[PDB]
RNA sequence: GAUCAAGUGUAGUAUCUGUUCUAUCAGUUUAAUAUCUGAUA
């Protein structure tokens, strides 16, 4: 029985979404991913509606997106991180209309599996490292530069990798031009393993660790870590440099905390309940996504929760330390 | 052969249930969080957002059957 | 030390506490999980060790020309026109020293 | 037989090396096993004008041994 | 929580229509366990407008398959399958089957065939003997899938889905027989047996693909007027996509070769190998990826060029043979 | 005192021996790094450093040991800084890459080891030396330094330096400083950009010469790392240049222009025009000038300049051109490599933007010329504009010109030279057709030169035939052709084999043209010259004879007998696993070819009766030539031969039809689709059998049948083939059991991990330990090849007390 | 026995006797994808040793295709040490 | 089948000839044996 497949309806459902001018011009594009498609929308800041300008089958699992954008260059590149086991960078050819493949670096087997990279997947704000990472023990990082031509160049990855160590996200700290940081949530499982009673499993801690990269040197550095009250769930990059303070934003269970390294004490919010909820009071609260608006001299964050309340958040600075997380709740 | 060692989740003759099963277990959430549909359908299922499952997933990663054996 | 080598299941005790007591051979009770061994044994479409692992012979110290072959043209139909499928074992059927010795239309045919 | 005789020759030496090529030697000559003997036929007729009419370790030399 | 549920008349009460929908009391998911399950008839009434109650009838397990049979309804309680009669006040239980190894998600039928599909252990054929009210299993699958759907193709074809993006087309051998006995003493289940811990009789698996995304839905149907009949399947990331046999040779052969050239001159976006994708849980057969064929069309006409040529073909009639086949079932 | 011996021991186990007693002793120094103390452990390495027998390899472990420890010490090398970094200073300014990129690695860990403020204590006193050397490796230093620490973090030390009054030796310094940052980090300067060329803006208008020279080479090195972006960071010194242009002399200037050519590609269109047309009233006046090092400026300012997207064609075409033939393309130029280079790439550029016609006019008039180091560069240039531009801009009087001069060059060249050997091929096979009138003077040109009296010349003359004969068959072809072919059908004797390479070379690319009915040397003659060709010991013979004797059998099969066809084969049978890629190569294409022109069936039992007598390395090779029988010609007329061979009931001739097999389905690949089913009961009675060497190479052909037909289902026969291969897992020989796992590994990939796993469930927990240390081997293998599959495989395992083993959300119903 | 570092962008070399050979298998049928060796493996009188056997490269080693399918291309830097 | 001596050969794996094996218990060990180490005759 030998059988044609064709698809008449393309999927239509995202699982991730990143924004950025990956054509090169002053309008923004938006790149989603459905799963096993990659697909560049446009909306039309005139029409309102959205344009799908280009829709291709990536024949495989997409796990991670992020822009990012060398320091001086006008366009975003789009990483991938999938089930192939290899980075892939991408440029849209916007006179074409294709995804061009600038690079593609493999690192190993494929498959959604756990001590291969690719589920997570971090790029320093300025472009200059990108950190492929992942679930458990193995961490990638890979240089990016620019060659005189101006075409991207990918340099050879650094091993990062600690063993028994959960990684729940990472993230690219905005550390402006000082070495590229990296952040992540991660829980070592190691002491639960040999523990019989089950004490170690409800006493061990997520910490949040920060890998500086020397760029100099060329090494990854797991430069501070530190137990969390709470597990968080996802990291937020919070400006850095000129633009903000720098350091990153834990989302958690019912809360939302701030923490930078150094003479920076942790200021956290709860997040605020619904008054007279229907729901079940043994329920927690956790933010499932966030959107950063940053502006010429100013910056927010957009963070929704379980019920689909979306937050601003804003920080409050003295100095470049923050004092307090303000939430204002914005819409449903 | 010594080099499987590399690789997580390998076994050898004194592997135990407990070892094993763990094993599996883990491999199954980490499965769970990187196929999309796979993810969609626990969502569905339990009535929850797909960010409070991924989480869940990864509480279930530290102990996933229980304390070892003895 | 031997004492671990004593406190083990009889084979009466396997037998009664498995749902399969069929698949329980003597020298299952000697394992260091027989309870996860017998329910290994018993699932739906596994298959059985060598049944030589415990002799103390090397495993094997105990051709016709297929039809189509041996009935320019006539080479090309042997196995474009006329070629049958051999007996194929079934999935599980290891070989052994003594193994030898409504309509009904199909869908999506051409 | 692998005994086989040469005719149209030039040495031992030329004769050895020349032959060699059709299989295992343990004029004439005398190979380890017959099918020498539908090879020289075959190719070491007429290739002077070359012409062509018809222990453990000897055999060892055809084992496929890794 | 409702899990199941059918339209159907019962031989007994003959024009009468009914609904019976099955139920779940107090399921937890996780670690699961259930206060049983009720199966809840109502007459359908008023052209089928309305739902009038008839009675509710208690179970041991969730009813997750209802399916009606010869005028008679077939039920799935965990791995139970029963044969339930209308009755008055509550549905009564004419024939039940306990050698499903494990919890049944669904029930198709065909004749006196029963298609089920358990939980982890993929299809199980199962015949109603009829004269003998007996319930036997006469063949199973090879390999576990968790089956979400199915699908019949033919009287001998199942076509599948699973919890892991594929989809299989399940076939049984020829000179399989359905005409097969129980033992009333035991001894079908003592001497006498199946193979390899199942059943006696194997189903042939004569297709395998991953679609790289769940189905949960499989019907086989024609989508336009006068156009070949399709398997269409759905998807949770809402894809709609079909399944569509070659007729001949030169269709078969001609995409095959298709496939093997992008393969190789237009390999996928992300890094993946093709044939690996297609291959995730089990090897593919018998599929032919028409995403992957319409690329062509998508190709720089370098690459068009030099692939047409391998083809014996100019692009144009690469392109035409794409569309003919699209056109032929799909719109 | 001892520990310094232990020290000692520790270099001497680095330095010797296996790789962990390095890895172990690297281990010992960096944890003791502590207790040693750096005065110690530096007064002991640095004398390692310093000695000239310290091999490269040395070295680099030397500092692999150095950088742990300066990590280790940290702070407790600052009193040491001085006397560790004018024994490292020297690396930066060695000739060797990777001694310099070391020195920059060990003074990196250095400057992260000690603090900012102590580099700068230590290297200041140097700011002000009186020694250029001094200096020069001061400003290198100090580039490391920050490179290693933030770029930021130096720029007040800059700032003060720049500034420093009372020594333009300093001031000096500060922008050797900002010049050597550039070209070490290129374009990550880009964000500090503006930082730094605000430092060294005001240098440029100071009242020492020297100081403007190296402010004008910091700004040319800025541009540079920058490229092409970051004009917005030049605005400031754009005034600056141009006020300089226009009034300084000499090296002083050539430093400003150098700047200039930098900075104008960085520009936009309009003033890229504006600024280009600024530089050409001097630019022009210095294509005058003796000195080479500004001629080697303002060579490299015009291949900026005229580069640039801004700058119009016809600007270049009135203004550039005629001042730039004028002073450079004269016979004077081409008596130095190094300006001959920078004049032809400089040449090359402006043909890219105002066409190849329009330089080449103004070239080609000196193809004719007297010197033959002129001519070579003209031809060169030709050779580059035309292999870049092709011949569609020239008009036919330049085709005239062209031609002429390159005939007149050839015929003129004493020695046999490569470019004019590139520029003739490059040019004939660009003008293509439009050759046609040309090609009697052509063909008589080379016909001369093929029959001069030197190898080296006829080599040349063979060498250009083979690089354009797929023109000269555009007319009068069998004519031309073949009187070529008939004369290097002579030299099929030649003494050189270098030449003989190059005659064979020059035949197969007429054989190529040719329809081998009008060959002129018939192929009944040129056959039986190459028969004993193919026995020459040199590469080059062998594999232009091989492959000429391929396009004999490919094209002309016809014109000789089956017996001459099977006593080549014969010959070329060894040559398929010949130590060089390209022998290879060319006996397979080749055997391919005379496998079809003998037609399969004879060449194929002459194959089977030489794999039964003859040695290991001749068998191997009749296994390579079965296999290229069957991929060529059909697989369908191998495998019945093979079948039949092993019918005979000897151990020797069944193993060899096994090898035979193996290699068969390892090289065709996705053919071996309808075959399977055919050699199936072959491989069970092989994989049944008591021998050894039997199931080894049985297994080896399920390898090879298993990954060449992955996706074209065949999983019945390979699950089949799984029942016999199974049960040899408890083999013990080394190389059964090698094939066996490979076999496994090739099953899992065409009958999938979920059929390897259910072989494997039984025995991963099975009494005893010999079954297990096998089934986790390989369950290990089956995991590492297919973890994120066997997910949807692995059987139902039920809870106990202690423990939850089922996967409930698996059990989840939608 | 192999080196398996993670491999970089350095390509790896072949010399004239192992040209075409995969450095995993030793087969000369099909080679598909390009070897990548690690940055220490190919660094001074290590850059452009052949994978096999450390000799000059004269060519870039390629992985055959039965080695790619099975993704032993993933295994690490594979040069022999 | 295990085990001791001797010849021979190879990149590596080994082959090949001449011996031993006669009672129980305990310990070590093994899937179970066996070997090995003690004890009783
Ligand atoms: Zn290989
Ligand atoms: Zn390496
Ligand atoms: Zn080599």
């Amino acid at each position: 029985m030998f059988l044609y497949n064709l698809t008449l309806q393309r999927a239509t459902g995202i699982s991730f979404a990143i924004h950025g001018n990956f054509s090169g011009t002053k309008q923004q594009e938006i790149v989603v991913s459905r799963g096993k498609i990659l697909e560049l929308l446009r909306p039309d800041p005139n029409t309102g509606k959205v344009h799908t300008l280009l829709t291709v089958e990536v024949f495989g699992v997409i796990r991670s997106l992020m822009a990012f954008r060398l320091t001086g260059g006008t366009k975003d590149y789009i990483v991938v991180g999938s089930d192939s086991g290899r980075i892939v960078i991408l440029e849209y050819q916007p006179s074409k209309n294709m995804f061009e493949k600038i690079h593609q670096e493999t690192f190993g087997k494929s498959g959604c599996r756990r001590i291969v990279p690719g589920q997570f997947l971090a790029v320093d704000p300025k472009g200059r490292a990108v950190m492929i990472s992942a679930i458990e023990k193995q961490k990638l990082v890979y240089i990016l530069n620019r060659d005189a031509a101006a075409r991207l160049t990918i340099s050879s990855p650094l091993e990062a990798h600690k063993a028994n160590t959960l990684v729940y996200h990472v993230v690219g700290v905005d550390v402006g031009f000082e070495n590229p940081m990296f952040a992540c949530l991660e829980m070592d499982y190691e002491e639960a393993d040999n523990d019989p009673t089950g004490e170690a499993a409800a006493n061990t801690q997520q910490t949040l660790t920060f890998y500086e990269l020397d760029l100099g040197l060329n090494h990854v550095v797991r430069k501070y870590s530190e137990p969390l009250e709470e597990h968080g769930n996802f990291l937020i990059t919070v400006p850095g440099g000129s633009d903000g303070p720098s350091g990153v934003l834990i989302c958690s269970e019912n809360y939302i905390t701030y923490k930078n390294f150094g003479d920076q004490p942790d200021i956290r919010c709860p997040i605020p309940r619904r008054r007279n909820d229907l729901d079940d009071p043994e329920r927690g609260m956790i933010f499932v996504c966030s959107a950063t608006h940053k502006t010429k001299s100013m910056f927010f964050f957009l963070a929704q929760t379980e019920q689909g309340d979306i937050f601003k958040i804003t920080l409050e600075t003295d100095e470049d330390m923050v004092t307090e997380i303000r939430l204002k709740y914005f819409d449903t | 052969e010594h080099l499987q060692s590399k690789y997580i989740g390998t076994g050898h003759a004194d592997t135990t249930k407990w070892e094993w099963l763990v094993n599996q277990h883990r491999d199954s959430y980490c499965s769970y969080m990187g196929h999309f549909d796979l993810l969609n359908y626990f969502a569905i299922a339990e009535n929850e957002s797909k960010a409070r499952v991924r989480f869940n997933l990864m509480e279930k990663m530290l102990q996933p059957c229980g304390p070892p054996a003895d | 030390k031997k004492l671990r080598r004593m406190n083990r299941f009889t084979v009466a005790e396997l037998k009664q506490l498995v749902a399969r007591p069929d698949v329980v051979e003597m020298h299952d009770v000697t394992a260091q999980d027989p309870k996860l061994l017998v329910h290994l044994k018993a699932t739906r479409n596994s298959v059985p060790v060598p049944r030589h692992w415990c002799f103390k012979r090397k495993y094997l110290q105990g051709f016709e020309l297929p039809d189509f072959i041996k009935r320019y043209q006539k080479l090309h139909d042997a196995f474009f026109k006329w070629q049958t499928k051999p007996k194929l074992t079934i999935h599980g059927d290891l070989y052994y020293e003594g193994k030898e010795f409504i309509d009904r239309t199909p869908w999506g045919e051409l | 037989n692998t005994n086989v005789y040469v005719s149209g020759l030039p040495t031992v030496d030329e004769f050895i090396q020349l032959m060699s090529k059709f299989g295992i030697i343990m004029g004439l000559c005398c190979y380890l096993k017959r099918e020498s003997v539908e090879l020289a036929l075959k190719l070491l007729d007429e290739d002077y004008k070359l012409h062509v009419e018809v222990l453990s370790m000897q055999q060892k030399q055809l084992d496929w041994r890794p | 929580a409702a899990f199941s549920v059918a339209v159907c008349r019962f031989s007994n009460t003959g024009e009468d229509w009914y609904v019976l929908v099955g139920v779940a009391k107090d399921l937890i998911l996780n670690p699961r366990s259930v206060a049983g399950g009720f199966v809840y008839t109502y007459k359908l009434v008023n052209n089928g407008e309305k739902l009038e109650f008839l009675h509710k009838t208690p179970v041991e397990e969730v009813p997750a398959a209802i399916a009606p049979f010869q005028g008679r309804v077939l039920i799935g309680v965990g791995k139970l399958l029963r044969v339930y009669d209308l009755g008055k006040k509550k549905l009564l239980r004419k024939c039940e089957n306990k050698h499903i190894a494990n919890y049944i998600s669904g029930i198709q039928t065909i004749g006196h065939r029963v298609i089920v599909s358990d939980v982890q252990e993929s299809f199980i054929w199962v015949r109603y003997k009829r004269n003998e009210n007996q319930l036997i299993i006469f063949a199973d699958d090879t390999y576990p899938r968790w089956v979400t759907t199915a699908s019949l193709l033919d009287y001998d074809t199942v076509a599948g889905a699973d919890k892991f993006g594929n989809i299989c087309v399940v076939r049984l051998p020829p000179n399989t027989n359905d005409e097969v006995d129980e033992d009333p003493t035991g001894n079908k289940a003592l001497w006498d047996r199946g193979l390899l811990n199942g059943a006696s009789q194997k189903a042939e698996v004569i297709m395998n693909y991953h679609v790289g995304e769940t189905v949960l839905s499989l019907q086989k149907t024609t989508l336009i007027p006068g156009g070949s009949e399709s398997l269409v399947y759905t998807t949770l990331s809402g894809g709609i996509g079909i399944l569509v046999p070659f007729t001949s040779h030169e269709d078969h052969d001609f995409f095959q070769h298709v496939e093997m050239h992008l393969r190789s001159e237009h390999p996928p976006l992300c890094g993946r190998d093709h044939l690996s994708f297609r291959s995730y849980y089990f090897p593919v057969k018998n599929v032919i990826d028409g995403d992957l064929c319409e690329q062509f069309n998508s190709m720089e006409p370098n690459k068009q060029k030099n692939v047409s040529e391998e083809l014996d073909r100019t692009p144009p009639e690469v392109s035409k043979k794409l569309e003919d086949i699209r056109t032929r079932y799909a719109f | 005192e001892q520990k310094e011996r232990k020290i000692m021991k520790l270099l001497l186990k680095i330095k010797n021996g296996t790789p962990p007693m390095r890895k172990a002793a690297l281990r010992q120094i960096t944890d003791k790094a502590r207790e040693f103390g750096a005065g110690p452990l530096f007064n002991q390495i640095l004398p390692l450093l310093m000695s000239p027998t310290l091999e490269d390899q040395e070295r680099h472990l030397l500092v692999k040991v150095i950088d742990r420890i300066l990590y280790k010490l940290d702070d407790l090398v600052r009193p040491y800084v001085h006397k560790i970094l004018v024994v490292i200073e020297p690396l930066l300014i060695d000739e060797d890459y990777y001694a310099r990129v070391e020195g920059r690695e060990i003074i990196s860990n250095l400057a992260k080891a000690a603090g900012l403020a102590t580099m700068i204590s230590t290297m200041r006193p140097d700011i002000d030396n009186m020694d250029e050397y001094v200096r020069n490796t001061t400003a290198r230093a100090f580039a490391v330094v920050a490179s290693a620490l933030g770029i930021p973090s130096l720029l007040p030390f800059l700032k003060a330096v720049c500034k420093s009054k009372k020594s333009w030796q300093a001031r000096h310094t500060g922008i050797k400083i900002v010049q050597q940052i550039a070209i070490l980090m290129g374009c990550a300067i880009l964000p500090h950009l503006r930082s730094l060329v605000e430092i060294i803006e005001h240098g440029l208008v100071d009242e020492q010469q020297k100081v403007r020279t190296i402010s004008a080479l910091a700004i040319a090195a800025l541009a540079e790392a920058a490229t092409p972006y970051g004009i917005e960071s030049f605005d400031s010194v754009l005034k600056p240049l141009w006020k300089g242009i226009r009034q300084h002399r000499g090296k002083g200037l050539a430093a400003f222009l150098k700047a200039i050519g930098y900075l104008i590609p960085l520009m936009d269109a309009e003033y890229a025009n504006y600024y280009t047309r600024e530089v050409m009233l001097i630019l022009i006046r210095e294509f005058q000038s003796p000195d080479e090092e500004m001629k080697k400026i303002v060579l490299k300012v015009v291949k900026q300049c005229c580069g640039t997207d801004g700058v119009e064609a016809n600007y270049i075409k009135t203004e550039i051109l005629p001042p730039f033939f004028k002073h450079f393309w004269q016979h004077r130029m081409a008596l130095d490599r190094r300006n001959y280079r920078q004049l032809v790439d400089t040449t090359v550029e402006l043909a890219n933007k105002v066409g190849a016609a329009e330089i080449i006019s103004r070239i080609v008039d000196d193809l004719k010329d007297e010197a033959e180091q002129y001519r070579k560069m003209v031809m060169e240039t030709i050779e580059k504009i035309m292999g870049n531009l092709g011949a569609a801009d020239i008009d036919h009087k330049l085709e005239e010109q062209l031609i002429d001069g390159i005939l007149y060059a050839f015929q003129e060249q004493t020695t046999e030279d490569s470019v004019m050997l590139n520029g003739f091929g490059t040019v004939v096979n660009a003008l293509g057709k439009r050759v046609k009138p040309y090609l009697p003077q052509i063909c008589g040109t080379v016909l001369w030169r093929l029959n001069n009296k030197s190898a080296k010349v006829r080599q040349q003359a063979a060498d250009l035939i083979s690089r354009t004969a797929v023109v000269m068959k555009t007319c009068q072809e069998e004519k031309l052709m073949g009187h070529l072919g008939v004369v290097l059908y002579e030299y099929l004797g030649e003494e050189y084999p270098e030449v003989l390479g190059s005659i064979l070379g020059a035949l197969k690319a007429i054989v190529n043209v040719i329809g081998m009915h009008k060959m002129t040397p018939p192929i009944k003659d040129l056959l039986p010259r190459l028969t004993p060709i193919l026995k020459n010991r040199h590469e080059k013979v062998q594999e232009n004879c091989i492959d000429l004797v391929g396009r004999i059998a490919d094209r002309g099969a016809e014109y000789v007998s089956a017996r001459e066809w099977m006593r080549i084969c014969f010959e070329l049978l060894e040559l398929l696993k010949a130590h060089k890629k390209a022998i290879r190569r060319a006996t397979v294409n080749t055997f391919g070819y005379i496998a079809k022109a003998i037609g399969p069936h004879d060449v194929l039992a002459t194959l089977l009766n030489n794999l039964k007598v003859q040695e290991r390395q001749n068998r191997v090779c009749t296994t390579v030539a079965i296999a290229i029988v069957a991929e060529t010609c059909s697989p369908f007329t191998v495998l019945p031969a093979l079948m039949n061979e092993y019918r005979v009931p000897e151990l020797n001739v069944q193993n060899g039809v096994l090898k035979s097999l193996s290699f068969l389905f390892e090289y065709i690949g996705e053919m071996g689709k309808d075959y399977i089913y055919a050699v199936t009961p072959l491989l069970e009675d092989a994989l049944m059998d008591r021998d050894l060497v039997h199931r080894q190479t049985a297994s080896a052909v399920v390898q090879h049948m298993s990954l060449g037909v992955y996706g074209f289902g065949c999983e019945d026969s390979l699950n089949h083939l799984l029942n016999y291969v199974w049960p040899n897992v408890f083999e013990t020989s080394p190389h059964v059991i090698q094939a066996v796992m490979g076999a496994l590994e090739g099953l899992r990939v065409a009958i999938g991990p979920c059929r390897m796993l259910q072989y494997c469930l039984q025995g991963l927990f099975h009494p005893a330990r010999k079954v297990r240390d096998v089934y986790w081997k390989i369950y290990n293998s089956i995991y590492i090849g297919s973890q994120d599959a066997l997910i949807a495989h692995y059987p139902r395992i039920y809870n106990d007390d202690k423990n939850t083993y089922i996967r409930y959300e698996l059990d989840y119903i939608l | 026995i192999f080196c398996r570092k993670q491999a970089g962008v350095a390509i790896g070399r072949l010399c004239e006797k192992c040209d075409g050979k995969c450095v995993i298998c030793d087969s000369y049928v099909r080679p598909c994808t390009l070897v990548r060796i690690c940055d220490e493996c190919n660094y001074g009188s290590y850059q452009g040793r052949c994978v096999i056997c450390g000799g000059p490269g004269v060519s870039d080693a390629y992985y055959c295709k039965e080695c790619t399918i099975q993704e032993k291309d993933r295994d690490g830097c594979p040069k022999i040490v």
